[PDB]
C-alpha cells in the first residue's frame, strides 16, 4: 500500500476552486414545508434564509434569525436544474445555490411576489459576501438568479430582490447609470440595434439563449433581465433604458 | 428549485 | 452576528456529490518538468504519478513510486480542457484529474507511445479505487481518458495504459467478451450500420460529439475510442470488432 | 494537459 503526497508540490497559479456562480431563489414554500423539500424532497440547496416572521418558522421553535446550511458547499446541491450561464449549464455543478423563504406564486399563469424581510436580505448579503469572498471567478455577473440562468422556466428569486443593495453591498453586478444613460441617449437618438446585436449582447452578459429565438423566448429573456435589473417593470417589453442597461453592464462587466 |  | 446552523437541517437524498468524472493523461514530459508545468504553468492536475525510472524523477530526490497531490479534489485543476461527456462539457469542473509522467511522443506526427510503468500502473490502480470509492457518480464509463473526452485534440493516455486491469480492478468500464461478440456476429450478417447511427452510439456512450462529423474527425473518434478499447488497432478505420465494442459497451452500461 |  501506498499513501499520498500532499506536501511535496502544490499548484498554485494554474487552478481554480470548482464553483463560479451563486444563485438565488424563493423556496415559495412556508418554512416547514421547505425544509422538508430541500432536506428529502426532490431538490436541495446549499443554505436557506428562513424569513423569521411564518408562523411554521416560529412553530418548528427558531426565534430566527438563522442561516441554515443544507448542502455543505464541497457538495452538489440541487436547485438550478437545467440551466446557463456564461457559457455552461447544469450549474448544479459548479455554483452554489441559496433559497430564501418567500411565497411568491404562480396562478395560471399571474404572479404575486411578496417583499423579502429585512432580517432576510441582511442576512442574505453577510451570507453572499461571505461567499464571494471565498470564491475568486465568482466574479458580480456570476451572483445570479434562477430567472436569468432558467429562462423562462423559473423567476425566482423575483423583483423582490434588492439587488442593486447587494450590489452596493459588493455582491453581485450593477451597472454605472452614467454610462447607462450614455446608451440611453444614444439609443433614442441613434434609433435601436437590431435583435441580432441584441441577442448576442444579452449572449456575452451570460445568458444561455436557444440556437432560435421566438419572441415568444424573448419575452421570457427580457422578463427575467427585468426582474433583475429593472424590477421598476418587468414585461418581456423591449425597452430603451432595459436596453440601455444590457450595454451598460456589458461595458462595465465584460470579456 | 429544480438535479439535472 | 449571524452564524450558520449546521447542524439544524441537513439534506440527505437529494443532493450529490460535486465531482463525477476522473480523467487520465500522460505527460510526455518528464518528472522535473511534469511537476514545473502542473504547479506554476498552465494547467495542472489533482494528482500526479511518476514513474520512477525518471532520471529527475530521481535528482528530485525520490527512489521508489509515490502518488502526489497537488490540487486537492475539492478543487478545480486546469487539466481537461475544452472537453465533454455524458452531456456535459468542460469537464474540468466536474472531473478529478490525474497525470502519469510517461514520455509520449507527437512527430508532428508519428505516436511513440512508452509502455507504463507497473508501478505506476499499482498505484493508479489503488488510487483511482480510492477514488471512486468516494465519488458515487464515478460510474464505469466516467472513468476515462482525456482522449475520450478531447477527442482529436489529445491522445492521452494513450493505448499503453491496462484499462483492462483496471477494470478488473474495479475501475472504468469493460465489455463481456460474450455480449461482444454477438455483436460482432450481426454486423458480421446483418451489416455495420451507418455513421449516422453509429454515431447515436458513441453519442451514447458518452462521447460528447460535434454538430456534424466528417471522415476526418470520425477517424480521431474512432482512434480515440480505440486506444482505450482496443488498443490492439487503432488507425481509426472501422472494424466489426471496434463496433461490436461499442455497442457491447453501451448494452452492459445502459447510461 | 489542458483552463477552458
Ligand atoms: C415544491 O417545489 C417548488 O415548487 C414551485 C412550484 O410551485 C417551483 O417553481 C416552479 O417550477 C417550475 C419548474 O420546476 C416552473 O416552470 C413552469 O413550468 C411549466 C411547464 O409547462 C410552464 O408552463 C411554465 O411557464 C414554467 N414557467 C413559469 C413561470 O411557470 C414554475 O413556474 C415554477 N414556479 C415559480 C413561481 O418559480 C419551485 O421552484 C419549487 N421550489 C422549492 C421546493 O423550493
Ligand atoms: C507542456 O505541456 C504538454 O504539452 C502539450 C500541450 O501543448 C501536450 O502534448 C501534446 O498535445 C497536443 C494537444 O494538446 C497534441 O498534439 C496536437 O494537438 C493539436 C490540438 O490543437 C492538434 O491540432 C494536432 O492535430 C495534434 N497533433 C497531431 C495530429 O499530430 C499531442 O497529442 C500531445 N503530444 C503527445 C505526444 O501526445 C501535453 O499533453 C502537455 N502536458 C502537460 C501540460 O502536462
Ligand atoms: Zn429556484
Ligand atoms: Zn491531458
Amino acid at each position: 500500500m501506498l499513501t499520498i503526497d500532499y506536501n511535496s508540490y502544490r499548484t498554485t497559479t494554474p487552478y481554480g476552486k470548482r464553483v463560479r456562480f451563486l444563485v438565488l431563489h424563493y423556496t415559495a414554500l412556508d418554512f416547514a414545508a421547505s425544509v422538508k423539500a430541500l432536506t428529502t424532497g426532490a431538490a436541495s440547496a446549499h443554505y436557506l434564509i428562513p424569513a423569521p416572521h411564518d408562523p411554521s418558522y416560529k412553530a418548528a421553535g427558531f426565534k430566527g434569525q438563522r442561516i441554515f446550511n443544507l448542502v455543505a458547499e464541497e457538495d452538489r446541491a440541487w436547485h438550478a436544474g437545467v440551466s446557463g450561464w456564461a457559457r455552461r449549464d447544469n450549474l448544479n455543478d459548479t455554483s452554489i445555490g441559496i433559497e430564501i423563504v418567500n411565497l411568491a406564486r404562480d396562478d395560471d399563469g399571474v404572479f404575486t411576489f411578496p417583499d423579502y424581510e429585512r432580517s432576510q436580505i441582511n442576512a442574505l448579503k453577510q451570507l453572499a459576501k461571505n461567499i464571494l469572498q471565498r470564491y475568486p471567478d465568482m466574479t458580480p455577473k456570476n451572483v445570479v438568479g434562477h430567472s436569468d440562468i432558467a429562462v423562462g422556466r423559473k423567476s425566482d428569486p423575483g423583483p423582490k430582490l434588492p439587488w442593486k443593495e447587494l450590489y452596493e453591498a459588493g455582491i453581485g453586478a450593477w451597472y454605472d447609470d452614467a454610462t447607462r444613460d450614455r446608451y440611453r441617449e444614444g439609443f433614442e437618438r441613434d434609433g435601436l440595434p437590431p435583435r441580432a446585436d441584441l441577442l448576442e449582447a444579452f449572449r456575452l452578459y451570460g445568458y444561455a439563449l436557444p440556437a432560435t429565438v421566438d419572441d415568444a423566448y424573448f419575452a421570457s429573456l427580457l422578463r427575467a433581465f427585468q426582474m433583475h435589473f429593472r424590477p421598476e417593470n418587468y414585461d418581456g417589453a423591449l425597452d430603451v433604458e432595459t436596453a440601455a442597461i444590457l450595454y451598460a453592464l456589458n461595458e462595465k462587466y465584460p470579456a | 428549485a429544480x438535479k439535472x
